[PDB]
C-alpha cells in the first residue's frame, strides 16, 4: 500500500520545480495548509521558527500571499491561523 | 432573380433553384429549408427576420444556424410552425373549393405564398362540376419535413386551437384518442388520395405501414405526453390481483392490444413470471412519484428512498514503460511523437448530461415518395443475401458474459438465462411475441476506456429477451450478411491478409476519374430519427417473405419499436422515458446505422441528381434517367422493378462505396461530381440538416484527389501506398499516438497478471507493425521499442517481427 | 519530457487521491476531477505547474497517511 | 435449480411488490374508467403517497418549494427530511440565499401526500 506513494513522492521530487519542493520542505517542518490555494489560502503555523523565517512584518513568502489575517489557535484575536489573498 | 422552382413535364424532371402575397413562397421556404448551406443561406435569413421570429443580432451570435451548440434555435422554428399551420388549413379550403367546380389538375408548391392563396390557374383541365380531382401528392410529399421541424401541434392545441387561451384539461383516463385522429386527418388531410389507417393494425403492406406511421407521429406530436406508454388493467391470480400491462400506444403504430391476454387465471410458469418481470408496470406501481428538476423529459421514477450517485475511477499509470520509452529518447522536445490520450474520471452529472445528450433528440416526419423509393433501392443493394426466422437450435451466440439487463441482472447474466430455459421455452416465448408487446426497461452505465476528449461515454444493456427475439431474426441475417467478400458494406471482414487491398481495388471497380471523400454524422445514436429506424427494421423484415403474414410481421415490427426505439430507461436509481434513437446493445444497430448510411447516400444522390437542371446536363442519358426518377417517385403508385434496376446500376457504376456503420467511403467519378449527377458533399450537408437534426461542420469532411494516397481515414486506420516485393500494396497504419497510450495507461485488469498484458503489447504491435514503411523514422522507432519491450517481458518470464510481417500477407 | 512528466504526476496524483476516499465530498472530489482534467488537458508549460501545487495543496490539507 | 432459483428470485419480487401495491384509492382510478384498461405514467402520479424532488441549485428551491407545504400534480404536499447529496440530513433552516454556496448540492426533498 505504501508503494503507490513511494512512486508520487519520487516522482515529486524528480519533477524539481520551486513551489513544489517549498511546499514539501513546509509541510515535513509540518507547516501544513487547512484549505486548497485559490488560483482565502488558511495555513497552521507549527511553531514560531516558521513563521519568522516565512512571514516578514504582514509580508508572507509562500509558494506570494500578502497576509493580514491574525486571530490565535484559540479564536481571540491577537499556533496562528492566517488567511490571504493573491496580491 | 434566382427561386426555386418544381416543374415536370416531357423536357425537364425535377425541383431546380435557377433564374426566372408574400415576396417568398412556400416552395422557397421548403428549399431554404431542405437545402441548406451556411456560406449561402441569406434567404433562410430573410425569412427568418421579415416575420418576427427573431432578431438579426441572434445571427450575428456565432453558431446561430446549429441545432446541437446552443439548441434554442427550435423556439423560432416553432413561430415558423404556427406560420406552416395557418398555411395548411387553406389548403383543404381550396380543393374543396374547386372540386365542386369539377376540376382535374395537379397543386405545386410554387403558386402558393407564405399566407396561402394561390395564383396561375393555367395548367388545369376542366370538367363537370361536381366530380373534380386535384392531384395534391407532391404537395404534401415535399411539404411533410417542415411539419414536425416547426410542429404546429404546440401552436394547435389549445381549447378553441387560438393562440391567446389555456392548455386544455384534457382527461387523464382517456388514451385511444382514435376519433381526434381521424378529426385531424379529416382537418388537415381530406384530401390525400390514400388509405390512413389511425392504427397500424389495419395497413396493407410494409409501405402502407411506413406512411401510417408518418402520419400517426405527427398526429401524435400534439396529445398528452402522460398518455404514451404501455396500458395496463386489473389482473386476477389465484385470487390477490395484479396490475399488468394488455397493450401499448405507440407514438408511431397508435394503439395495439394483446390478443392472448389471461384474465381471472390461477398460475404462472416461468414464461409468464418473464414477461411479468419485464413489464414496467409492477415496478411504476411500487414506487413513489418522482419531480426531477436536472432534466427536461418526463420521468416516473422510484425503487429507491435515494437517488445514487456514481463516479467514473482515474487510469492506471504504468511506470515499467514510460521508464523504457524515455530512455528511449522518446518525448525529447519538439516532437511530433506524443502522449495524447488518457483516462477521464467523471461524477455522475456527467450521467444527467448523458441523459440531456439523450434530450437532442425531436420529433421528425421525413418525406414519404423518395422514402419508398429509396427503401426500394436500398432493398436492392441488399438483393444478395438470404433472410429467415430460425428455431432456437440455429442461433449461434457468442461471448456469452455481457450484461443481462434490467432488472434481470440481479442474479446473472445472459449465460444464467440461456443455460436455463430449454428451446422450446424460446420457441413459445417467440412465438408469444408474434402476437404481443412486450414493453421493457434498460439499464444505463458508464463507459470506462481511452479517449482523447474530456467528455463521458456511456453504454446500454437491454433485456434478455429482445436481445433473445432479435437475436433470432438477425443472426439468421447477418450471418448471411457477414459471411460475404466484395459487396457494399464491408462488415467483419479482417483488414488482414492483403484484406484492405481487395477492399480498395473493389471500392476502384472501373470509375472514370476517381477521387475520394468520407464524413461522419455528428451525434448518430443520439439524434437518429425514429422514420428511419423503422424503415430500417422493416428493410430487415422484408427479407422475410415466406416464413411470416402481415400480421406477425406487423408484430414484431411493433415488438422491435416498443423494445429499442421509445422504452424506458433505468438510469441511476430512476426510471425516465427515453424518446428516441437507437440502443447500444444489439448488432442488428450497427446494421440499422448501415442501412441508415446507405439511406442518407441514396438519398443525397436523388437531391443531388434531380435539383440539377438537365437544360446544362450536356448527356441525353442521364437526362432520361432524370425524367423516370421525377416519374416513379412522384407519380405512379405501384413498384417499377425495371427502372430500379436501372439506378442501382447506375449507382454501382458511377458511385462505388465501401460501408461499414457511420464509417464510409466513397470512390465517384469526377466530372460528373462536378456537374453534380453524384453526390457532393454539401448536399450531405443540407440532407442531415433537414432529415436528422445535426449539422455537420465543413472540418470534419474530407476529399483526396489523388487515389495512389488511398483512403484519409476509415475505420480509425491510415493508409499508405508501399511496394511489397514488385507489388505496390495498400497497407493500414495507425495512429501511433493511440498505441503509445495505451501501452501506458491499462486499467487494473492487467495490472494483475503478465499473460494479458503481454496480450495487449502484442496486438498493440500488430495494430502498428506496418509503421515501419512510412518515411518517417520515429514511426518505425516505435515498432522497434515496442519489440524490444514485448522482447525483454518474454525474456523476463510472437517475439520476432516475422510473426507480424506474416499478419499482413495475403496468403 | 518536461509536459509528460506533469501529466504523469497528476493521474498518479489522483489516483492516490481517490484511495483514500475523498469522494465521500461532492465539492471537494468536484474540485479534485476538474483540477485533474484541466491539467490532462494543458498545452502550456506554466499553469500546469501551479495546477499541480494546488492539487498538492489539496492532498496535503488533509491528513495524509 | 439455477432456472428454479431466479424463478424464487422473481417470484418473492413480486410478492414483495404486491404486499407494497394494493389500496382502494387505486381501485377507485381504475373504476372510474371505461373498460379498467389505463395508462401506465398515471398510477403512480394518482396512487403513491410520496414525492421525490431532487433540487439542483438555490433558483429552483426558490421557485419551486418555497415555504413548508407546495403544490405539485393539483395537490397539495407536506414536506419532511430534508437530505443533501451526501445522505446527511439538513434541517430546513440552513437553505437560505446566503449560506447556499456552503453545502452540497444537490438536495433530496421528500414529502408525504397531504389530504
Ligand atoms: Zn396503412
Ligand atoms: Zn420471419
Amino acid at each position: 500500500t505504501s508503494a503507490m506513494q513511494t512512486m508520487l513522492f519520487t516522482m515529486l521530487r524528480k519533477l524539481d520545480n520551486d513551489a513544489l519542493n517549498n511546499i514539501i520542505n513546509n509541510a515535513r517542518d509540518g507547516c501544513v495548509p487547512l484549505n486548497i490555494i485559490p488560483l482565502k489560502l488558511m495555513v497552521v503555523i507549527p511553531d514560531y521558527n516558521t513563521y519568522k523565517n516565512t512571514c516578514d512584518g504582514t509580508t508572507f513568502t509562500y509558494a506570494l500571499w500578502e497576509i493580514q489575517q491574525v486571530v490565535d489557535a484559540d479564536s481571540k484575536i491577537v499556533p496562528l491561523i492566517v488567511t490571504a489573498l493573491r496580491a | 432573380v434566382y427561386r426555386a422552382f418544381d416543374i415536370y413535364n416531357d423536357k425537364v424532371a425535377g425541383f431546380a433553384k435557377f433564374l426566372k402575397l408574400t415576396k417568398y413562397t412556400m416552395a422557397d421556404l421548403v428549399y431554404a429549408l431542405r437545402h441548406f448551406d451556411e456560406g449561402n443561406c441569406d434567404t433562410l435569413k430573410e425569412i427568418l427576420v421579415t416575420y418576427n421570429c427573431c432578431d438579426d443580432d441572434y445571427f450575428n451570435k456565432k453558431d446561430w444556424y446549429d441545432f446541437v451548440e446552443n439548441p434554442d434555435i427550435l423556439r423560432v422554428y416553432a413561430n415558423l410552425g404556427e406560420r406552416v399551420r395557418q398555411a395548411l388549413l387553406k389548403t383543404v379550403q381550396f380543393c374543396d373549393a374547386m372540386r365542386n367546380a369539377g376540376i382535374v389538375g395537379v397543386l405545386t408548391l410554387d403558386n402558393q405564398d407564405l399566407n396561402g392563396n394561390w395564383y396561375d390557374f393555367g395548367d388545369f383541365i376542366q370538367t363537370t362540376p361536381g366530380s373534380g380531382v386535384p392531384v395534391v401528392d407532391s404537395y404534401y410529399s415535399l411539404l411533410m419535413p417542415i411539419l414536425t421541424l416547426t410542429r404546429a401541434l404546440t401552436a394547435e392545441s389549445h381549447v378553441d386551437t387560438d393562440l391567446t387561451k389555456p392548455y386544455i384539461k384534457w382527461d387523464l383516463l382517456k388514451y385511444d384518442f382514435t376519433e381526434e385522429r381521424l378529426k385531424l386527418f379529416d382537418r388537415y388531410f381530406k384530401y390525400w388520395d390514400q388509405t390512413y389507417h389511425p392504427n397500424c393494425v389495419n395497413c396493407l403492406d410494409d409501405r402502407c405501414i411506413l406512411h401510417c406511421a408518418n402520419f400517426n407521429v405527427l398526429f401524435s406530436t400534439v396529445f398528452p405526453p402522460t398518455s404514451f406508454g404501455p396500458l395496463v388493467r386489473k389482473i386476477f391470480v389465484d385470487g390477490v390481483p395484479f396490475v399488468v400491462s394488455t397493450g401499448y400506444h405507440f407514438r408511431e403504430l397508435g394503439v395495439v392490444h394483446n390478443q392472448d391476454v389471461n384474465l381471472h387465471s390461477s398460475r404462472l410458469s416461468f414464461k409468464e413470471l418473464l414477461v411479468y418481470a419485464a413489464d414496467p408496470a409492477m415496478h411504476a406501481a411500487s414506487g413513489n412519484l418522482l419531480l426531477d428538476k436536472r432534466t427536461t423529459c418526463f420521468s416516473v421514477a422510484a425503487l429507491t428512498n435515494n437517488v445514487a450517485f456514481q463516479t467514473v475511477k482515474p487510469g492506471n499509470f504504468n511506470k515499467d514503460f514510460y521508464d523504457f520509452a524515455v530512455s528511449k529518447g522518446f518525448f525529447k522536445e519538439g516532437s511530433s511523437v506524443e502522449l495524447k490520450h488518457f483516462f477521464f474520471a467523471q461524477d455522475g452529472n456527467a450521467a444527467i448530461s448523458d441523459y440531456d445528450y439523450y434530450r437532442y433528440n425531436l420529433p421528425t416526419m421525413c418525406d414519404i415518395r423518395q422514402l419508398l423509393f429509396v427503401v426500394e433501392v436500398v432493398d436492392k443493394y441488399f438483393d444478395c443475401y438470404d433472410g429467415g426466422c430460425i428455431n432456437a437450435n440455429q442461433v449461434i451466440v457468442n461471448n456469452l458474459d455481457k450484461s443481462a439487463g434490467f432488472p434481470f441482472n440481479k442474479w446473472g447474466k445472459a449465460r444464467l438465462y440461456y443455460d436455463s430455459m430449454s428451446y422450446e421455452d424460446q420457441d413459445a416465448l417467440f412465438a408469444y411475441t408474434k402476437r404481443n408487446v412486450i414493453p421493457t426497461i434498460t439499464q444505463m452505465n458508464l463507459k470506462y476506456a481511452i479517449s482523447a476528449k474530456n467528455r463521458a461515454r456511456t453504454v446500454a444493456g437491454v433485456s434478455i429477451c429482445s436481445t433473445m427475439t432479435n437475436r433470432q431474426f438477425h443472426q439468421k441475417l447477418l450471418k448471411s450478411i457477414a459471411a460475404t467478400r466484395g459487396a457494399t458494406v464491408v462488415i467483419g471482414t479482417s483488414k488482414f491478409y492483403g484484406g484492405w487491398h481487395n477492399m480498395l481495388k473493389t471500392v476502384y471497380s472501373d470509375v472514370e476519374n476517381p477521387h475520394l471523400m468520407g464524413w461522419d454524422y455528428p451525434k448518430c445514436d443520439r439524434a437518429m430519427p425514429n422514420m428511419l429506424r423503422i424503415m430500417a427494421s422493416l428493410v430487415l423484415a422484408r427479407k422475410h417473405t415466406t416464413c411470416c403474414s402481415l400480421s406477425h410481421r406487423f408484430y414484431r415490427l411493433a415488438n422491435e419499436c416498443a423494445q429499442v426505439l421509445s422504452e424506458m430507461v433505468m438510469c441511476g436509481g430512476s426510471l425516465y422515458v427515453k424518446p428516441g434513437g437507437t440502443s447500444s446493445g444489439d448488432a442488428t444497430t450497427a446494421y440499422a446505422n448501415s442501412v441508415f448510411n446507405i439511406c442518407q447516400a441514396v438519398t443525397a444522390n436523388v437531391n443531388a441528381l434531380l435539383s440539377t437542371d438537365g437544360n446544362k446536363i450536356a448527356d441525353k442519358y442521364v437526362r432520361n434517367l432524370q425524367h423516370r426518377l421525377y416519374e416513379c417517385l412522384y407519380r405512379n403508385r405501384d413498384v417499377d422493378t425495371d427502372f430500379v434496376n436501372e439506378f442501382y446500376a447506375y449507382l454501382r457504376k458511377h458511385f462505388s462505396m465501401m460501408i461499414l456503420s457511420d464509417d464510409a467511403v466513397v470512390c465517384f467519378n469526377s466530372t460528373y461530381a462536378s456537374q453534380g449527377l453524384v453526390a457532393s458533399i454539401k448536399n450531405f450537408k443540407s440532407v442531415l440538416y433537414y432529415q436528422n437534426n445535426v449539422f455537420m461542420s465543413e472540418a470534419k469532411c474530407w476529399t483526396e484527389t489523388d487515389l495512389t494516397k488511398g483512403p484519409h481515414e476509415f475505420c480509425s486506420q491510415h493508409t499508405m501506398l508501399v511496394k511489397q516485393g514488385d507489388d505496390y500494396v495498400y497497407l493500414p497504419y495507425p495512429d501511433p499516438s493511440r498505441i503509445l497510450g495505451a501501452g501506458c495507461f491499462v486499467d487494473d485488469i492487467v495490472k494483475t497478471d503478465g499473460t494479458l498484458m503481454i496480450e495487449r503489447f502484442v496486438s498493440l504491435a500488430i495494430d502498428a507493425y506496418p509503421l515501419t514503411k512510412h518515411p518517417n523514422q520515429e514511426y518505425a522507432d516505435v515498432f522497434h521499442l515496442y519489440l524490444q519491450y514485448i522482447r525483454k517481458l518474454h525474456d523476463e518470464l510472437y517475439w520476432e517481427p516475422e510473426f507480424y510481417e506474416a499478419m499482413y500477407t495475403p496468403h | 519530457s518536461k509536459m509528460s512528466d506533469v501529466k504523469c504526476t497528476s493521474v498518479v496524483l489522483l489516483s492516490v487521491l481517490q484511495q483514500l476516499r475523498v469522494e465521500s465530498s461532492s465539492k471537494l472530489w468536484a474540485q479534485c476531477v476538474q483540477l485533474h482534467n484541466d491539467i490532462l488537458l494543458a498545452k502550456d508549460t506554466t499553469e500546469a505547474f501551479e495546477k499541480m501545487v494546488s492539487l498538492l495543496s489539496v492532498l496535503l490539507s488533509m491528513q495524509g497517511a
